[PDB]
RNA sequence: CUGUUGCUUAUAGACGAUGGCAUCAGAAAUCGGUGUUGUAAGCUUUAGAGUUUCUUAAUCAAUACUCUCGGGUAUUGAAUG
RNA sequence: GUCAUCUAAUUAGUGACGCGCAUGAAUGGAUCACCGUGAUUCCCACUGUCCCUAUCUGCAAUCUAGUGAAACCACAGUCAA
RNA sequence: UGAAACUGUCCUUAGUGCAGAUCUUGGUGGUAGUAGCAAAUACUAAGAAGAGGAAAAAAACAUCUUAGAACUGAAGAGGAGAAAGGUUCCUAAACAACAUUACUUGGAUUAGGGUGAAUCGAUCCUAAAUUACAGAUGGAAAUCCUUAAGAAAAGGAUUGAAAGGGAAUAAGAUUAAUAGUUCUUAAUCAAGAGAAAUGGUAACAUAUCAUGAACUUUAAAAUGGAGUGUGAAAAUCUACGGAAGAGUUCUCUUUUCUUCUUAACAAAAGUAAAUUCCACUGAAAUGAAUCAAUCAGAGAAGUGGAAUUUAUUGGCUUUGUAAGAAAUUCAAUGAAUUGUGGUAUUUUUGCAGUCUUCAUAAAAAUUAAAGGGAAUCUUUUGCUCGUACUAAUAACCGCAACAGGUCUCCAAGAAGCAAAAUCUUUAGUUAAAUAGAAUAACGCAGGUAAGGGAAGUCGGCAACAUAGCUCUGUAAGUUAGCAAGAAAGAGUAGCUCUGGUGAUUAUCGAAUCAGAACUUUAAAGGUUAGGGG
RNA sequence: GAUUCACGCAGUGUUAACGUGCAAAUUACUUGUCAUAUUUGAGUAUAGGGGCGAAAGACUCAUCGAACUAUCUAGUAGCUGG
């Protein structure tokens, strides 16, 4: 006989794929009966018609390789393939630093520690690429400010 | 796979009468898993 | 690629059927008939296509009313 | 198409319901020599050009 | 007598042919010889650069020592029984 | 064409000479930087292109079961004079 | 043999004699059981059904189920549409023919069944353009004109888009097949029926409220592209906490995998980003700000407000719908659970400014508002037509189940700069013009090769060779922009560590860069990947 | 109207495959190109002494140094065949 027509009513009630539809083989006859909806739902029940489990993908292999690179383990000069600008765009450290340069300026200002007139000359300073990172701008402030009270 | 097989495989036959029939018979041909081959022979199941 | 390959994009149909003869003849683009000559009122005959006149003409088809009167 | 006119769809009809053969009985009549349908066609063998 | 057939037959071969054996036949394992690669899997050498948790206990650790001239393959067109 | 240069060797290439069969200025003349699946010559590197062929794999070809055309065809099919 | 018409002589008449015309039409040979039935990786075992695996191996066996092994690899051999096809859709009986063997299979034969809309489209509007009455032209057929010529049409006629504009519907379930169309539940829209308001300084705000004619104006429908930044959702990944099920387990693994969801339409606990305006004040010692810009006495910054946008109400969480659904389990219809996050990537959708044009990137139907002051909640109905199926290595066009051609939507993991090559998950399929044996020549496709290295050849044709990233270095010439990735050299693996780059106020988080010991088969090269002068 | 890769596309070379083919122009690798003088769907406009052409006498339904179709037409042939 032909089972074609209830494996695929069988997909269409248990909502998976032709693949996953598994008819028991030993019962044949019982299953050839059933050519209608009501039916295929009978047989699930009696679990003559059973889906089957999704065959298992395990992400361990991945998970182990990024705390290796985590630490450093792949992350050489061999292993690389694209350019600098590609795997840290320039772009994109030059809008975080303004970003990070920027906040303190502001924090500093509001806290009261520089006035309008020295926070001005920062901020232009700042945008003109004078300290590389947030330690560079603390100490360059620091410095100013006693100047002043000198 | 389709690629490859075991270099070495140990079989074991069965002559056994056809059920309907009962003047055929047929064999069976099955899989008896080995450890190692070192020192096995042709031996007649019984 | 004048052959086979050209002739892959032919899904836009030219003609369609006519109202007055019932020919796959109706130009879409032209709006007329190229078989018989629509909205001419006159139907298209020419007498350098004289098969085309012994195809439809008087007394091929059903004479519903002539057929009465010319018996009578 | 999925798409059609009213009249089209009617004429597509026709060309379904002609596309029948000779009843058997019709095939008894005494005298008769219509045992098969010369006119009839298939959607893959000829396009009826409509 | 000869041919077919069998040894999924060779000193032969596109197919035919040719050559050998056909119950002291044949075939197959296994065993030894003979080759190839390079020391299997399990556990042990503060092995081991260093790290962590302890508070000299452990744990992780490329690679590396002994068992190991090991393990694996070996007619398929190799040779014995 | 003649003189140099490229090579062991140059009807090839390049640089010069010019009474140029019959070059020449928007029928555009001279000049070239970038560019070109454009034409030409020479170096380095690499190689079965070659000395000079050997060998490996898949699919065919070979044989068989099923299935099964076409081009062509006066008749046909051994040579010398 | 054949079974119903025919013959001989004389005149008359003619569609009167075939071996050729590459003659016309029809039929049939040798070639010949020959050439072939070889792109798209691939099938195997057990069982069922059937006349259809038999047998001295006749070494092969179509369909269906199970298991193994595999391919397409999510820009697919997946799930759906437009055109085109037209019943090819679903089921049953049946296999004479057809799918270059066969077929119990089929997009093939026979007979039935199948397409359900107030909300999706057509219908409505106009674009490029198209066509009428009258008028003009022409010997004629006919042509021109499309609002100009008209006693025609407040202003200009017809047609023209299933991708442009456009009133209004979603979730679950159901069929052998239809479903924003049926059923349950829950909504929306249009047309109908039962001397005329307040508040706020202002920007502006008020469950219909709170009158508003002719006429006129404004706006919407309705507007290019590039690139940068960013809000939100979804997918993927991940942090903490779990609940249920599954896989591995004599070697370990507090382990690896799956589920943990929610619509249209409305509500308003809580709370965002960006832009534009309003009020107070008046900036120089000039300030404010972005990745970039850009802005200010025709008024900055500050403080307090108003508005709009952010895939329906009002953007996100949340709420009604609504858990009663759905998913994952358990028991034999009934029971359980359904937290909170991320300074991560991609996609989608908005927003903000910047750049660019000798390019400035549609109209109407239709709607609202204004200026003016003429006049004095319940319920009914929603018509016509399309709706099945393929949408392609078998439903379309090429004579066909043709390696050709044919417009779109959705889009997982690894690795990587990359939607690249390569492998896999969800889904699909294992058949797509037949196989078995042997392993000759000559081939087609893919390869290697000692020593020499273009001596081969018209010619380095073909093949070999270089190939990623980092650092050092880079000539003549030049239109000063380039040449330039010039040329040339070095580094690169694994493991164990060290340091730099922040957020928030001690805790938390990102891939990126640099450096050091040790080990080995000494490291881009599986795939992808410049020969140079 | 910068350099490249990809989805795609074309057709430089092998003067490879095939050449009674998968195909009345295709396949494989190599090569080039791959968004603004770009690619592409539908609608619409242009017609044979005409159209359209970044120009090859190219394209105008496998037909183009003048398409297809029918009538004149059994066109004429000092030439070939019977």
């Amino acid at each position: 006989v032909s089972l074609k027509l209830q494996k695929r009513l069988a997909a269409s009630v248990l909502k998976c794929g032709n693949r996953k539809v598994w008819l028991d083989p030993n019962e044949t006859p019982e299953i050839s009966l059933a050519n209608s909806r009501k039916a295929i739902r009978k047989l699930i029940k009696d679990r003559l018609i059973i889906k089957k489990p999704a065959a298992m993908h395990s992400r361990a292999r991945v998970v182990e390789r990024k705390q290796a690179k985590i630490l450093g383990r792949h992350t050489g000069h061999g292993k690389r393939k694209g350019t600098k600008n590609a795997r840290t765009p320039q772009k994109t450290l030059w809008i975080i630093r303004m970003r990070v340069l920027r906040r303190l300026l502001l924090k500093y200002r509001t806290t009261g520690k520089i006035d309008k007139h020295m926070y001005h000359d920062f901020y232009l300073k700042v945008k003109g690429n004078q300290y590389k990172n947030k330690k560079a701008l603390m100490e360059s402030i620091f410095k100013a400010l006693e100047e002043k009270k000198l | 796979g389709i690629r490859s097989v075991a270099d070495r495989i140990r079989v074991r036959m069965a002559r056994l009468p056809i059920e309907g029939e009962e003047g055929k018979f047929y064999t069976l041909v099955s899989y008896v898993p080995v450890a190692s081959f070192k020192g096995l022979v042709t031996k007649t199941v019984e | 690629t004048k052959g086979t390959s050209c002739r892959g994009t032919r899904h836009n149909k030219t003609h369609i059927l006519c109202k007055r003869c019932g020919k796959r003849s109706w130009h879409l683009q032209k709006q007329r008939c190229a078989s018989c000559g629509y909205p001419d009122a006159k139907m298209r005959q020419y007498a350098w296509g004289y098969k085309a006149l012994r195809r439809r003409t008087q007394g091929t088809g059903r004479m519903r009313h002539l057929k009465i009167a010319l018996k009578r | 198409t999925g798409h059609k006119g009213f009249s089209y769809k009617l004429k597509l009809g026709k060309k379904i319901h002609q596309n029948r053969g000779v009843p058997q009985w019709f095939r008894m009549k005494t005298g008769n020599t219509i045992n098969y349908n010369f006119k009839r066609r298939h959607w893959n063998r000829r396009k009826m050009g409509m």
